[PDB]
């Protein structure tokens, strides 16, 4: 997951 | 179907929170939005559960305590109040891109019961296909549908054994894949036994003074620790 | 499997339109008209303003608007044999638009019975499937009359419940997938509560004048709009 | 598929009329009289006019009146056993119309069961599509009679209610492809209930009057004077 | 299954009464018992059913008023009280012969409903052999048998149909046939809308002052003129 | 097609008989006594005379009479076991006629169910089908106890009254087919409602009178005097 | 084909007895005691003779009497388990009879259904075929507790109601066919209702009357002294 | 199917009475718990229904008035309320050995009516192995678990005919080896079991709280008089005067 | 089927007794939760019942009074309370390692009763595995999955019969295989007759002054003696 | 034709 | 259709 | 066969 | 296809 | 049967 | 045999  | 209590610690160390946006709120919850449980808001018109929903789905993103990472979120809409619109001042607010928050919440609108748990079941088969991708599942709202396709008396049997059909398997899915359920819920809080049991928090929201607003632990003392006061922004909730 | 991201969902309600009701306070009450992906109900009193508001909107979603609205077609679907075209003349004289092409944008069915309407609305469903963006509002004056009619007496209020939610969950269906504003009447005395989006209570002012309510909002003035009422329609 | 435009809509109700009941206020009252594409149902109690209007509507019908219409021919279903030619003769001799030529154009039939009405119906229906114009006014005297007869009882009221409102959809559907006026009388207890409430375009509550007059209201509508009309009973029918 | 109205006219022309033998009585029904109807009388006991029924099956075949030229009788009797002997008695006041009147009168027992319209079919066949011949049917009583074949409630869904089937089979045989169906009923007036819509007149008998009796229209406001006093001698039904 | 002039039922009518109760009085009440073509029910208390009355019947059935009554034979059903041939010794020796001949012109029949009952009856139907005229008097005491047995719990009402009301639309043809009288008892709680009152033509209440004196009274009808009479009891009958 | 002439059935009736129940008023009261071809039933409330007109019966059945009876046996179903020989002694010993005689010539059996109280009726009726005029009296203690027992909710009635129904009209073709009397006793609330009202040809109730005496009377019967009856209970029996 | 009277007389003559331990409580009964019948004792919390079984469970092994001379006992247990520790003090009391009192006990748990029944047919056959070895049967409580298994409405009437069966078995099983049964049974005030319950035993005693520690006994259905009751005491001998 | 009462007090004489952790309780229990027996907690919030859970967790496994040597425990959670914290606190209280109480604890969720009753089937198949090892069953709590799967009247019967069924299954398995068997209860104590009598010790706990709470004897007479004051604490259940 | 009794 | 007259 | 009454006085 | 406004005076 | 003495 | 938790 990579954050926004 | 059995494990050691101690296979059961391990299981629970990844236990996280999700971060309603307020610091008393947090606190009232023990630090945000729980994984592996049900958390249940209910309240009046304008209390505050479509703009927590709104906040949780930009915060459950966002790498946060405890070694909280973000991951994804499913919305299920039964009101048609989804509004993407309100992510982006959240998101402005939070200092994230618009459309990277957008990407990472998946979002259907449930138009029966039966819809409904189909499409918890194609939820189930998400979080199947890869854990760890997503973190919080919100259902806005997580009855609303009963009360619609099951207004009658006489019928009550078969509507109280689907909705406990239905929330026992949002347990599964909270504890077997370790997500935090969120859900909003009407008054009249409806669900009686059921919905009091399968909730593992439940919420009552209230107005304040002015544009404040209040979140209390049902069926507790009138006490003040069981009570945060918090604030509504475009920005969504807040101190 | 049935999922949009809210990213598709965004580029989904860009497409959201409103249609002008007439007059100035009452869009502003709306927020800029009638708005589609969503059901819109009225519900009032004899000569409160329902088929006053449904005929001008019969005129107005055919003529081009704010935010790049392009106009497009309507499907009336008439339980109460309230629809009168002469009234769409009298409308089309005071916007200055032609009287028969107004009425070739309008489709028209009279319903008789609720399995008769669900039927009607299984042809409405076809007709939209056809051609996406040719029709733009649906109106259906009145919504549930021939659900009180055919189940009237006691014990068969179960069924009625069923065949009401299913034709709203359809209608909801309906407005949602092709980008429709659905509008429809009611009559006074959850299911229904629920399925509408918008709900407005009409009621008489002073004079002429009428009144439009939120229903079940509170008592403010921002949630309450004057109109008027003329052989044009509803206006200022 | 199964629907019209607006436009096509405008051209079939052009050729909508009325006819006169015989009185003034009546007929405004009425918008004109009698409106065809429609089902008009009156109700009141014995001797309030019920009988009257029906027979002087059976004789109007055959006469040319306002609006171009040039009159036509009548279908009566009674169900009462009140039907006397007789009072047509008296209504043509006041209208200074031949009495055979009314007698002919008028064509009769007694329902004893409700399924029989609906046989007649159907009958009325074919024969109404056989040539279009010649026939202008059904009349039912009485509407649903029948139906309280055949299912007196209760727990048979699911089929009453669903044979009532076929029957009332039927009627709407001839009246309206047809574009025949249908006139029908009913009893009070109005029987019926939303079913042929809905069904009925318009509604008039018949009572008596100051000595021989008569009363003619809007059903359900608001007490008020112009929702309401005066109008006499003579041997020459309904008058003012 | 339609008449014009000219030949419906033409059909109620042949319309005749039956005198009851009671100048006033006949008054109250318009001249007699009528035919293409049926008229029902009930009443408590000893108000005059019995000797209504027995005066008909005489007055029927004697000449009488607006040219009825007399005619032959049907009589099915459901409660075992028709008796010849009394016939003989009104024959005697009448001055008519015993044998032609006993001829002149068909008789048979009903045990059953089942039974009572399967009677009703064959005198349906026997009017219908020649038409003209039979004026008068009577009925005495008409639905005591479902009271008794339909007692216990559950079946009441079956009585009401059955009793509705019956009625308008009578209702078609008295205006198909052109003759009077009198029937009588008893009190607890029975039969509910089914039989208040199949009879074209109702009657109440009721006991007045002395020996005398009282005819009323039933339902009918208190007036004079819908009562008739009559009264009942060894010869039957006559004036006070 | 099934019907009759009224002249053919004159005829028929000609041959109704009356048989004597043993009571002056009451003959007279009845027109003459037990009619034929016709079903006569007598109810009332205990001791009100409807034992003795049905013994009376039995002996006097047999012996000729009035309107040229030439006596005939009789059936007797009893559901109560109340039949007492010494009652019948004892009216023979009132009316001074042999025991043994009054005794063989009785045929008799316990009955134990409704069913049974009804089955009883279709047997009398045939005997009195076999050759007219020779029976005169069916004699059932009682009618429907046995029903009230049968049928006690609600419920099961339907059936009771459909089968009392074919029992007794059998009873009537049987009596007017046969040119027979029919007699029957019954109890109080008179049972039966409209089904046993149409199908009875004749209705007695007995009653008890002055000392041992009963009073026989039409049911039903107006309070006077005509419509009752006095009657006494003895060993030789009413 | 089932139809008896008048004359033959005197004849049948004319051996017809009565069994005295040691009480010279209440034997007036029944006409001259227990008759045959007939059903007597007894009921009451505790310690008003029931039991003791049994046993009384039980012996006075056996002895030589008026009207030419010549004495015989006796069969006792008993479904309370009252039946005690040695009252039988008692009363032997009043009325100077041997123990053992008396003993030997009455057939018992207790019942504890009301199916097995059937069987025992048909193993009764099967007894007294196998050679007539050997029994005089059958005696049931109690008629119907057993049904009572059986069938004790409401929706099984019909069922009591028949099988009640059954058991007395056998209990009737056994007295006549045989010509034995049938004593029962009964307890009230009497129960049965229409059924065993008219199955029973003589209907007795028992009641307490001055210190130890005891009153018999008619059921159902008008207050008037005689069909009223006073009896007094000893040792001895009924007297 | 049939015994003469003469037989059955032969036969109630082996009737015997088991002492309860109160003399009082024994005048009652007329001498004790009878053979060839049910006796059942109903009442409240600590009324005396588990000492008075634990006392017969010693008594019953004791020779006794009326000729008894003891024998072996089978208990049956719905209520997990058995404890041989109370027999080790009554047997104390009465100077009898506690494992010779422990071998002549029989027990099992009933954790069903079904099983009930079912260890009631094995009553049955033990009794029918050798008679005259067993003198008394004790079921507490005698159906405690017919309301467990029927305990909503609509299932009454299977209830009602299982137990009717199992108490003619009772019935049957006391009458047919002779052996007195002892059944305990709890109140809702009046006892359970309605007309079934109240015919199948043939003797009814109602046990209630006295004056301090003492206990009374009555006949159940009784007029209100001093002869159908009696007071008794409790001990860690067990019942007593 | 049958055991002589000889055999029955020597399998008796296994009987032991859980410390609650209280010395007053204990005593009020007559040593502490009882093996061979089913003991119900039921009360209001926060009143001790998954404290009371939590330090049985914990004291079963330590050798106690009477030889009780410590053992095994297995834990049916419906509520979702389970916390292994918790017992990390008790043990520190026992001075005992974290890590090997959470090994001797077996831990399962239900979420249906058909559920819960699968899930002691494969108790009692453990414990048949090796008899000995197992001491203490708890069930928290018994019957609020019977609430939730059978909440409208007219299916009451299926619940009570499944209900009854589940709980003979639980006295057979603390009977035949030596066990306690402690189980939580809500209030409204629920259950009926059924739970009353599968019961063999029922408490009910209420809050006292301060911190404190009372544990009774349900249906006992109000006297001290059937009452107890006990404590909590982070290490669980005190004096 | 229809013979009238005289 | 003729009117009538 | 027939029966015997008892007695022994 | 294209909509076509009404427009004409 | 051996009293338990 | 059963092991007892200690470290103490």
């Amino acid at each position: 997951f990579v954050p926004p | 179907g059995f494990l050691t209590a101690f296979e059961y610690s391990e299981k629970r160390k990844m236990v996280f929170h999700i971060t309603t946006g307020s610091q008393e709120f947090d606190k009232l919850l023990g630090g945000g939005i729980e994984s592996m449980a049900i958390t249940e808001a209910f309240g009046e018109f304008r209390t505050g559960k479509t703009q927590l929903s709104h906040t949780l789905c930009v915060t459950a993103q966002l790498p946060g305590a405890g070694g909280y990472p973000g991951g994804k979120i499913i919305f299920i809409d039964t009101e048609n109040t989804f509004r993407p619109d309100r992510l982006r001042d959240i998101a402005d607010r939070f200092n994230v891109d618009h459309d990277a928050v957008l990407d990472n919440v998946l979002y259907a609108r449930a138009y029966t019961s039966e819809h409904q748990m189909e499409l918890l079941d194609y939820v189930a088969a998400k979080f199947h296909e890869e854990a760890g991708i997503f973190k919080l599942l919100i259902i806005d709202s997580i009855m609303a549908l009963f009360r619609v396709d099951f207004s009658g008396r006489g019928e009550l049997a078969e509507r109280q054994q689907k909705l406990a059909q239905m929330l026992s398997r949002l347990q599964k899915i909270s504890e077997e894949y370790n997500v935090a359920v969120f859900v909003t819920n009407q008054m009249t809080p409806i669900g009686g036994h059921i919905l009091a049991h399968a909730s593992t928090t439940r919420i009552s929201l209230r107005k304040g003074r002015g544009e404040l607003r209040i979140a209390k632990i049902y069926d507790s003392p009138e006490m003040p620790e069981n009570e945060a006061t918090f604030a509504i922004t475009a920005g969504g909730i807040g101190d």
